[PDB]
């Protein structure tokens, strides 16, 4: 279907590839290397449980006020 | 006879006793809704579930 040159990615001769870099002394920086820096939310989540509460209640309160 | 107005008394004075505490109590139950449900705000259990039933 396809010539042997397609597949291994040459007609004649395999060309060296540049390996890649990788800043020794710190860890690699990616696409796929951010949870490092960024985990999930977890130091305020009980205070989101607080202000989810009474975002609804003030919410609740204020609009039913509009509508009456 | 007085034995008669006694009796007659005593139980128009629980009949009264009885209506008129429900209906007092029902009556500022009532007022207290209609505060809290145009101010939701306070449309919470705000005393407690069980603590104001208790009492
Ligand atoms: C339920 C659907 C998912 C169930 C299982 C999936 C799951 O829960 O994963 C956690 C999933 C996401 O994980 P998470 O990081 O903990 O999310 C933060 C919570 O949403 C932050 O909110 P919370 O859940 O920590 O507390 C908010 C609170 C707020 O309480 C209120 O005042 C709301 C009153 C409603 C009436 O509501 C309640 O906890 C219980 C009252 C009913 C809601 O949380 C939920 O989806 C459950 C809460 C969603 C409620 C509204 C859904 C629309
Ligand atoms: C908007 C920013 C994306 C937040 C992704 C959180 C993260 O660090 O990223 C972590 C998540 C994967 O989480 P898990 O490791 O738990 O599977 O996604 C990634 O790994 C890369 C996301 C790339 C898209 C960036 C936008
Ligand atoms: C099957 C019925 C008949 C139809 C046949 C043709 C079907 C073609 C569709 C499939 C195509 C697949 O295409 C595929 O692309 C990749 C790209 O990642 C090529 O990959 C090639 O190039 C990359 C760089 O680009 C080289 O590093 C690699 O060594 C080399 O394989 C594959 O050689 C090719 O096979
Ligand atoms: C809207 O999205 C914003 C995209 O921009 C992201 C900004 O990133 C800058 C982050 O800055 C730093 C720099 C260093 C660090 C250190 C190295 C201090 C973090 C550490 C010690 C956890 C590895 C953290 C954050």
């Amino acid at each position: 279907p396809l010539p042997n040159a397609v597949v291994q990615g040459y007609t004649s001769v395999r060309g060296p590839k540049r390996p890649l870099d990788h800043f020794y002394g710190r860890t690699p920086l990616n696409i796929d290397t951010l949870w490092h820096w960024v985990k999930f939310p977890h130091r305020y989540d009980n205070l989101r449980f607080a202000v989810c509460f009474w975002a609804f209640l003030v919410s609740a309160h204020f609009a039913n006020k509009k509508q009456r | 006879m007085n034995w008669l107005y006694q009796m007659i008394y005593y139980g128009v004075r629980m009949w009264l006793v009885f209506v008129l505490h429900s209906f007092s109590l029902g009556s500022f139950g009532e007022l207290i809704t209609v505060i809290t449900d145009n101010n939701l705000i306070f449309n919470v259990f705000y005393i407690g579930l069980l603590g104001l039933g208790f009492i």
